[PDB]
RNA sequence: GAAGCCAGAGGAAACUCUGGUGGAGGCUCGCAGCGGUUCUGACGUGCAAAUCGAUCGUCAAAUCUGAGCAUGGGGGCGAAA
RNA sequence: UCGUGCCCCGUGUGGCGAAAGGGAAGCCGGUUAAUAUUCCGGCACCUGGAUGUGGGUUUUGCGCGGCAACGCAACUGAACGCGGAGACGACGGCGGGGGCCCCGGGCAGAGUUCUCUUUUCUUCUUAACGGUCUAUCACCCUGGAAACAGUUUGUCUGGAGAU
RNA sequence: AGGGAAGUCGGCAAAAUAGAUCCGUAACUUCGGGAAAAGGAUUGGCUCUAAGGGUUGGGCACGUGCGUGCGGUUAACAACCAACUUAGAACUGGUACGGACAGGGGGAAUCUGACUGUCUAAUUAAAACAUAGCAUUGCG
RNA sequence: UUUUUUUACUUAUUCAAUGAAGCGGGGCUGGACUUGCGUCCAACUUCUGGAGUUAAGGUCC
């Protein structure tokens, strides 16, 4: 069929870095990782970090895309939202 | 045709200095009798190049330095204000007004004649190709020369197919009907 | 979009510049880039030399 | 007068005529003169004064096109620069 | 051995367009397709490459210069002048 | 058979003559194509609401042609009938 | 970490519009009543993704060789830039390659045969995809050309380096 | 058949010419043309002759098929291979020889539009239109 | 207080340009004239078909 094109599929998909995931969140760092704290987010590593992401370092964090996905459901969300 | 034939914009460095480009290429224009420049000069306030189109004055070369500002030397093909010019200096695509990028002595063969200057009113007077006097201000750009092409209109076209071939790609009318040859309906000339 | 298909030393020449410029081309930017530097250090001395000269002719 | 003078080092002394061999010369340091034509490209000009001093010989920059630079040598070929390694009976060195 | 007496390059439109005019184009189509000294690199491989525009076929530099001629009277005259106007302007 | 080029013979040279080379031109004979001159032509409720035959113009370009697209009636388009 | 912020960048703006323009990649043999570069067999290719093995590189951390043109299975490369390809008229003669046409010999088959005809005719094929050795232009090295030379059918090339 | 435009408003139509080789070609001219001007000689078959090409290949002294240092331009010679043109000659059939096919009639002038080109699809293709050239007007 | 004339201004309105990038007024430095210190005028790149981009650095923490 048609041609696939190169980084829209695999770990470019698998894996989130930090920032990514709280601008899709739309929270604060604090609120982010004491929400990763509370859910049980853990950290990843992707077998090559430059398939994700280009501008990666050794000291990026990397999280799965599902993992945020389904902090996008959670209730605590509003509860921030509602003391702001 | 790709772009239009224009000075840069009227900046701080023309304004008060000079700033210099390369002529890369000399191109043929379509519809047009001279020949065009494409002149890269450098962004004074990033890193990418900018690509610039002059009208082409006579002697101007590929691999030559061009200038452009107050302060550019009185050399062909140097883009200057009427102010820093003396009487007697022709040059071409002379702006009307400043920052119009040009507007007077444009085809091929033809210059403006820089007449006299008024400095207490800061005005400059021109000759124009149709013998026309004129007064701009003096902070008008022109390029330093006479437009390249001369004595295109020497030549006779001698058939009909080189005048459809210089109007093909002009717009222009051709062929043209008299109005003596047609009926009282199409032209006042009718009949 | 063949050229996707193959190496990288296949598509280029070792040398700087190698598949995009020629040797030649090269050579004259190796030269030219070395004569103006140079000739930026002697025009920097000679205007030192001249405003050291202003100086003194001031003072 | 440049054009007698090189007229009798071409017929008493010795000279290489062309670009190479005047950087062989210069290289050499056997060069006494180096001649570059007036429409020599500039880039060539200026490796050509570095060499000059570098060797430490003196440039004489001949107002002539190469065409004439190589007509005052006598040759009916073009020359754009050319190297004097003896100037013969004739005085061009002193200058 | 002339093959042709008066015409020259103008006889490749025979018969037609009048004597006069014949006589007019082949001064331009002369100068248009001579071949010119180049001022750069000094060999005898200047020629048009469209109107106005004259490339060298060995040094590959390109010039704008006249319509049918590589330059012009008017041209010259204006860089003499303009080289005085400059003595006069620096000094 | 135009410029350009080679050789030979002259000419102080510029040039001249001779033999070649070359392959220009809204040049020319002419096939296809495009067009449509002529014929007491065929046909005339036709094969056809414009066709058929012979003859003719043009044939390297102001040549022929497809598709896409634009111009719409107080209009358009018109080498103008 | 004054935790609920800060930094960088500038170019604009979406869509439709070509079964003849641009464009990633498939060939051969066989097969049906009717489809076939689509089915079947054999032999391939492109695009994208994941992750291994071998091999390579590295203790002189990111290969080595060649004067050079450059070569070799690898041989890091973000932002921001430069360049190339895509990507381009018409006509003329010249040279190379495929296919077709033509000639000769040979095996096999067919026809002619009153006479003649060692005869006339037919089959004799090799794909994509790869490996390997070569192929005008051009470029590099040596060297320095008039008693000018090289050279195309067509007069261009050479101290800006020819032969 | 014979005559050869006597026919007819009018040579309408038909006939005549026609390829190629050679000889030769006026006025006029914008010097390019006119020009295939005009007007002439010839052409089959067979058997020969002549001319026009390609490739390969040189002797010593050493080292050992290449390297040198020499020596020579009669290879102006041999061997092998190959195709189509051109010219010349004899012989020979004839009512015909570009044997069908294919294929300009030519010339003297006048008017007219410069030429190539374009239009009234379905009655007019032209001195009409366009064209290059020339002239005028408006516009900074 | 009003009517005409011209003669300035800018805030409506109008034109143009730009990626709305350096306008206006001072300060610093240099040059001139002046008066015995006010003006105006200048800062910055010109042998070469190279390159110029991720602030180097100083100084307080
Ligand atoms: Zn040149």
């Amino acid at each position: 069929g048609k041609a696939k094109k190169k980084g829209k599929s695999g770990a470019a998909r698998n894996y989130m870095t930090r920032t990514q995931a709280v601008k899709k969140l739309q929270l604060s760092l604090p609120d982010f990782r004491k929400l990763c704290i509370w859910k049980g987010i853990y950290p990843r590593e992707p077998r090559d970090r430059r398939k994700v992401n280009k501008s990666a370092t050794a000291s990026t964090t990397f999280y799965y895309t599902k993992d945020i996905q389904y902090l996008l459901h959670e209730p605590l969300l509003q509860k921030f939202r509602e003391q702001k | 045709r790709k772009a239009p034939a224009k000075f840069r914009p009227l900046d701080y460095a023309e304004r008060h200095g000079y700033i210099r480009g390369i002529v890369k290429e000399i191109i043929h224009d379509p519809g047009r009798g001279a020949p065009l420049a494409r002149v890269v000069f450098r962004s004074p306030y990033k890193y990418k190049q900018i690509t610039e189109t002059f009208i082409a004055n006579e002697g101007m070369y590929t691999g030559q330095f061009i200038y452009a500002g107050k302060n550019a030397a009185l050399t062909v093909g140097n883009i200057l204000p009427l102010s820093s010019v003396p009487e007697g200096t022709v040059v071409s695509n002379v702006e009307e007004k400043p920052g119009d990028r040009g507007a007077l002595g444009r085809t091929s063969g033809n210059y403006v004649t820089v007449v006299g200057h008024n400095p207490d009113e800061g005005k400059t007077r021109i000759k124009l190709p149709s013998g026309a006097k004129k007064v701009v201000p003096s902070s008008s750009r022109g390029m330093i020369g006479i437009v390249a092409g001369g004595g295109r209109t020497d030549k006779p076209l001698l058939k009909a197919s080189r005048a459809k071939h210089k109007f093909a790609v002009k717009r222009n009318r051709w062929p043209k009907t008299r109005g003596v040859a047609m009926n009282p309906v199409d032209h006042p000339h009718g009949g | 979009r063949e050229y996707a298909t193959i190496s990288k030393p296949k598509k280029t020449v070792q040398r700087a510049y190698g598949g995009s410029r020629c040797g030649n081309c090269v050579r004259d930017r190796i030269i030219r880039a070395f004569l103006i530097e140079e000739q930026k250090i002697v025009k920097k001395v000679l205007k030192e030399q001249s405003q050291a000269e202003k100086k003194a002719s001031k003072k | 007068s440049i054009g007698a003078k090189l007229a009798l080092v071409i017929k008493s002394g010795k000279v290489v005529l062309g670009y190479r061999s005047t950087l062989k010369a210069l290289r050499s340091g056997k060069a006494k003169l180096i001649l570059i034509a007036a429409n020599t490209p500039p880039l060539r000009k200026s490796e050509l004064e570095y060499y000059s001093m570098m060797s430490k010989t003196p440039v004489h920059h001949y107002s002539g096109t190469n065409i004439e630079l190589g007509t005052a040598c006598g040759k009916l070929f073009r020359c754009s620069t050319m190297a004097i390694l003896d100037a013969g009976d004739s005085d061009i060195l002193a200058d | 051995s002339k093959r042709t007496k008066k015409v020259g390059i103008s006889g490749k439109y025979g018969t037609r367009y009048g004597a006069s005019l014949r006589k007019l184009v082949k001064k331009q189509e002369v100068t248009q397709h001579a071949r010119y000294t180049c001022t750069f690199c000094g060999k005898n491989s200047v020629r048009r490459t469209a109107v106005g525009i004259w490339s060298c076929k060995s040094c590959k530099k390109t010039m704008a210069g006249g319509a049918y001629t590589v330059s012009t009277p008017a041209a010259a005259a204006m860089r003499s002048t303009l080289r005085r106007l400059r003595e006069i302007t620096e000094a």
